[PDB]
């Protein structure tokens, strides 16, 4: 403002923020157990055993 | 007459990255065989030495 005495003044501020976050987690587990046992009382020592 | 001027500018950029991984494997396969021929039964009492 000025009146004919002058007084001067001026201000201008600017602020800005930019935040970011990201997370990723992946798990994969597999377990398999297979057992096959055959008891044969056929009567063959070697050939029956095979 | 007088003129006052002033300016300002500032940027602070941050970046973070993190990773993790793990792998495991186990196996315990086995096999067995029994080829029998014959069986005997030793007498318990009244036996010679
Ligand atoms: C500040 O400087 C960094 C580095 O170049 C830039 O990535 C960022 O964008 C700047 N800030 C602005 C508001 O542009």
């Amino acid at each position: 403002y000025e009146d004919k005495i002058n007084v001067g003044g001026g201000l201008s501020g600017d602020h800005c923020k930019k935040f970011g976050g990201g997370k990723t987690e992946r798990a994969r587990k597999a377990m398999a157990v297979e057992d096959i046992i055959s008891r044969v009382r056929g009567g063959s020592s070697g050939w029956s055993g095979g | 007459k007088g003129s006052f001027r002033f300016s300002y500018s500032k940027n602070e950029t941050y970046q973070l990255f993190l990773s993790y991984s793990s792998k495991k494997e186990k196996m315990f396969l086995h096999v067995k065989g029994e080829i029998h021929l014959g069986r005997f039964v030793m007498r318990n009492r009244d036996v010679v030495l």
